[PDB]
């Protein structure tokens, strides 16, 4: 799964996570979850 | 008082039914003992343990 | 207030939608501990310390 989030947003990305992101856009489901990698590249964005 | 064992028998099996009816009221560790509290008040992740 | 003299406030007698506040991303971190907080609109309590 490819996305680019928000820094102070991807503590939200975890299996069972509550955030307004995560809960309506995009949630783990609250089980296994295979690995999330997170670099944040904020120079590209903007 | 002449039937002592048959009464015996009879309280000893109305207490072990009370003793297991008694048992729903404990906590076991949860943070309330009724169940449909701790399924009203809390996410499935942390319901479930 | 300040931390040491931290101000509290009695609440009750209200019908208190924890939704909305929650819906606002006004607040950054949101905690509850003990409660769910999507299931804290249907829960009825005695009264709230804020």
């Amino acid at each position: 799964d490819s996305f680019v989030i928000r820094g102070d947003e991807v503590r939200q990305i975890a299996p069972g996570q509550t955030g307004k992101i995560a809960d309506y856009n995009y949630k783990l489901p609250d089980d296994f979850t295979g690995c999330v990698i997170a670099w944040n590249s904020n120079n590209l964005d903007s | 008082s002449a039937l002592g064992k048959l009464q015996d028998v009879v309280n000893q099996n109305a207490q072990a039914l009370n003793t297991l009816v008694k048992q729903l009221s404990s906590n076991f560790g949860a943070i309330s003992s009724v169940l449909n509290d701790i399924l009203s008040r809390l996410d499935p992740p942390e319901a479930e343990v | 207030a300040s931390v040491y003299a931290w101000n509290r406030k009695r609440i009750s007698n209200c019908v208190a939608d924890y939704s909305v506040l929650y819906n606002s991303a006004s607040f950054s971190t949101f905690k509850c501990y003990g409660v769910s907080p999507t299931k804290l609109n249907d829960l009825c309590f005695t009264n709230v310390y804020a």
